[PDB]
């Protein structure tokens, strides 16, 4: 059991030359290769980098490797909205115990990209969930930049709390853009107390916050 | 090293002939040995490797053979494009030696030169230098003759004469005689014409201008 | 060639051997591979294969070459000849017999030649 | 061409034994130089390496795990299996099978991973039991109306273990179709939801329906997902 | 389309030492040689020494051991040439080529464009001077008329004449220069056109002089 060093996460603007670091000992990378790998968050990982410097087909040459004794690095040349993901370093222990050590993990993020305003919609609760005796309310930011936002449920002029859940995907492939769900799952015996329910985002591109709110209908 | 030795160093030939440079090596190369074609103002261009193999694009009526010590190169069809000057190169042992030249001239129909003369411009003549140019366009053979008179008398040792490579579609050459006098001297005189003689030209053509 | 490139291996383990280059386009190259059997002991060396090929180069097209020769060596042992690439050798199932000194000479129609010593030996057990 | 697919994921009860196994395609494991291995993933514990196979029956595994992991191959059907024993719940991850080259040169040896394959979440978990997953439909209106698109789309609300896949008209729609990461509710079960933003042109003149693929429990459901009575 | 470029044209002086460059483009770099030849001043061609990009090694031809080096910077593909203790017979074009191999034949299938070395005792250059070659046969040019550009006095060589920019290269003889008594060299530039398009068509001739880094362009027009 052991592992390898790396930074928690490195940034740079669209352009940057990021370097991600490998730190070991004189059992791993110290006699052996360093391998590197990009994950991309829900798929798996593909590989960058095989024998300190090589590089597979179809990865790019702004992609490099380099190892010196217990240490290696990652230089991604000319950052770009694709190169945002996940990335391990791996070498293999030899001792008489071997291993394949793998690293921490190092998350790239790409600043400097367009803030996008989120789109907010309100879905009120649907058919045979009330029948179930439970009400879900539902707040959808579809497409926003960076992914920091606050949704806050204000029921009848009353905020809420504790009641609420959120789920945030990670930056789409196409566009890298968040998406957010804040499910607000208040119970049929308070939720017939009213038909007047609003959810209110305040974002980085919003001059002031967006309130979507329904009520009869 | 592999002395190499090329032989014609210069060879005369009409279009539509068969011409035949040759190669030869102080010890054997095998197949060694490569055919260069060096045009004028431009880097030498390969046409032929490994003793016969032709090189892409290269015409077709280029070819090689030999072995060892001796290699020949062979154009079917001389055209006016193949006037250039052709190397031969050792493959086989470094330092890799190349051959002396061989300088392809084309033969041709006697063609009659287009002389015109150039007064001095005025900017030449505010820096005290007067130069006159008197400019045969495109003849064949080189062999020509251009006789400067300034108010009729015969010059000489003031003239400087150019003359332009073979051109590779007419086959014909151009030449430029520059007749550079002082401006004092230019502004005593007023003829001036530049005579010309040629194998193209049964009579001596005379072009001449009046200033100064 | 710079030193012993040494190789720890598990038993019965398979271990691959490789001599990294760049080729030059068009060149002719011919690859040996010799094993020492010293570590299990207790200019002749054997010759495991001789191969030749021509660089093509294009990355991806996997290059053609000549089976020049091959000994007889690990079948008179009854045990199977190693896979030998292009700058590779290959052992499926290592064993005492496959223990000590390979040597890989490259030479080449430009005239250059490279040379390469490993030592296959086994961790736990040297 | 070289696909690497593993057996389903599932509930394991815990301190029993974990079976995987991972089937090769566009070739055969008979080839040179390359060990079947298998690694995971835990979210938040990065990668792990479990272990190494190859085609001798040679064997190489993580030390920590040495004691109850074991595995083997099979050249006839391209397949080989992992088996890890006394589970706990945090053998809990992602289980990757994977080609991995490998070679010595004089820079060492070198082990990469090369040609993964796709992961399966294997829930080491006593905390509850595997159930079909109930789809409500979040149901469309009139947002954005001046001048823009609306959304709808389907909440996955009781299931258990992980995971669940939701598709929306049989693929046909892929654009903005995003599906949200699935939170645990008190009850002990997952639930998500899936949205898609259309154009507001196409509610009443397109059908839209979801497709929820919960492997665990064999449970597949489709619903149609319609405008509200109003809109 | 394998591309390669040099350096501009130098002037050095005896002893110093010329660095010319070679940038490549149009394959792969590191799977072919790239060798260094040497054109005299009237005479033939001469071997200097080759380089493989991957190894960074060379090999010299004997005369020029010690003398010249050859070294290769593979991030910015482009390849160098050192002359150390110039004379006067070193004043030559200095050419970079690509080897390609065949088994074991070698040959240079793409040629770079060339460097003129001039080893002179002189110590700046000198830029050309630009006049114009009238085309004004008394204002009767029956048939074809001829214009030019006379480039007066530069040091040293080489100047690139071109017409219209480039659009003109029909008809134009740019003729050899000729070393005049001042040291300095001159040449002259004509093309024949027609003389319909004498007062229609404008005429400028581009004359690149490297060495002093001057270039300058000149309109010629009948004179009136």
């Amino acid at each position: 059991q052991s592992v390898l060093t790396q930074p928690p996460s490195a940034s740079g603007t669209p352009g940057q030359r990021v370097t991600i670091s490998c730190s070991g000992s004189s059992s791993d990378i110290g006699p052996n290769t360093v391998h590197w790998y990009r994950q991309v968050p829900g798929t798996a990982p593909t590989l960058l980098i095989y024998s300190d410097n090589q590089r597979p087909s179809g990865v790019p040459a702004r992609f490099s490797g380099s190892r010196s004794g217990t240490s290696a690095s990652l230089a991604i040349s000319g950052l770009q909205s694709e190169d945002e993901a996940i990335y391990y370093c791996a070498a293999w222990d030899d001792s008489l115990n071997p291993l394949y050590v793998f690293g921490t993990g190092t998350k790239v993020t790409v600043l400097g990209r367009t803030v996008a305003a989120p789109s907010v919609f309100i879905f009120p609760p649907s058919d045979e969930q009330l029948k179930s005796g439970t009400a879900s309310v539902v707040c959808l930011l579809n497409n926003f930049y960076p992914r920091e936002a606050k949704v806050q449920w204000k029921v009848d002029n009353a905020l809420q709390s504790g009641n609420s859940q959120e789920s945030v995907t990670e930056q789409d492939s196409k566009d890298s853009t968040y998406s957010l769900s804040s499910t607000l799952t208040l119970s049929k015996a308070d939720y017939e107390k009213h038909k007047v329910y609003a959810c209110e985002v305040t974002h980085q591109g919003l001059s002031s916050p967006v309130t979507k709110s329904f009520n009869r209908g | 090293d592999i002395q190499m030795t090329q032989s014609p160093s210069s060879l005369s030939a009409s279009v539509g002939d068969r011409v035949t440079i040759t190669c030869r090596a102080s010890q054997s190369i095998r197949s060694n040995l490569n055919w260069y074609q060096q045009k004028p103002g431009k880097a030498p261009n390969v046409l032929i490797y490994a003793t016969s193999s032709l090189q892409s694009g290269v015409p077709s009526r280029f070819s090689g053979s030999g072995s060892g010590t001796d290699f020949t190169l062979t154009i079917r069809s001389l055209q006016p494009e193949d006037f250039a000057t052709y190397y031969c190169q050792q493959s086989y042992s470094l330092p890799w030696t190349f051959g002396q030249g061989t300088k392809v001239e084309i033969k041709r129909t006697v063609a009659a030169p287009s002389v015109f003369i150039f007064p001095p411009s005025d900017e030449q003549l505010k820096s005290g230098t007067a130069s006159v140019v008197c400019l045969l366009n495109n003849f064949y053979p080189r062999e020509a003759k251009v006789q400067w008179k300034v108010d009729n008398a015969l010059q000489s040792g003031n003239s400087q004469e150019s003359v332009t490579e073979q051109d590779s579609k007419d086959s014909t050459y151009s030449l430029s005689s520059t007749l550079t006098l002082s401006k004092a001297d230019y502004e005593k005189h007023k003829v001036y014409a530049c005579e010309v003689t040629h194998q193209g030209l049964s009579s001596p053509v005379t072009k001449s201008f009046n200033r100064g | 060639g710079q030193r012993l490139i040494e190789v720890s291996v598990e038993e019965n383990h398979p271990f691959t051997l490789r001599a990294p280059i760049q080729r030059i386009y068009g060149v002719r190259y011919t690859e040996t591979w010799s094993f020492l059997p010293s570590l299990t002991c207790t200019t002749k060396e054997d010759q495991l294969a001789e191969i030749s090929y021509r660089f093509q180069g294009k990355k991806e097209a996997d290059q053609p070459w000549i089976v020049v020769n091959t000994s007889t060596l690990f079948d008179e042992l009854e045990l199977d000849p190693p896979e030998i690439e292009p700058g590779v050798l290959k052992v499926l199932r290592t064993e005492k017999q496959y223990l000590g000194v390979y040597i890989w000479n490259m030479r080449g129609s430009d005239g250059t030649s490279t040379y390469a010593t490993f030592l296959v030996t086994w961790k736990g057990d040297e | 061409q070289v696909q690497l697919q593993e057996s389903g994921p599932g509930l394991v009860r815990p301190s029993q034994t974990l079976s995987l196994t991972c089937t090769v395609s566009g070739g055969s494991i008979t080839s040179g130089s390359f060990y079947w291995s298998w690694v995971r993933q835990s979210a938040g514990k990065g990668l792990e390496w479990i272990g190494r196979i190859f085609k001798t029956g040679s064997t190489t595994y993580k030390p920590s795990l040495k004691s109850r992991v074991t595995m083997s191959v099979d050249t006839s059907k391209n397949q080989f299996s992992l088996k890890l024993s006394s589970v706990t719940a945090t053998d809990t991850a992602v289980y990757f099978c994977a080609r991995a080259p490998f070679y010595n040169d004089f820079s060492g040896y070198s082990y990469y991973f090369d040609y993964w394959g796709q992961g399966t979440l294997v829930t080491v978990s006593s905390a509850a039991s595997t159930k079909g997953p109930s789809v409500f439909p979040l149901a469309p209106s009139s947002k954005s109306t001046s001048g823009g698109t609306a959304a709808l789309g389907c909440l996955v609300k009781d299931y258990f273990p992980e995971p669940v896949t939701v598709s929306w008209n049989s693929g046909a729609l892929t654009s903005g179709v995003h599906t949200f990461p699935a939170v645990l509710q008190s009850s002990g079960l997952y639930s998500l939801s899936s949205v898609v933003t259309v154009p507001s042109s196409s509610l009443g003149t397109q059908t839209y329906i979801c497709n929820v693929n919960h492997k665990p429990s064999n449970t597949k459901v489709d619903k149609r997902v319609e405008p509200k009575s109003c809109d």
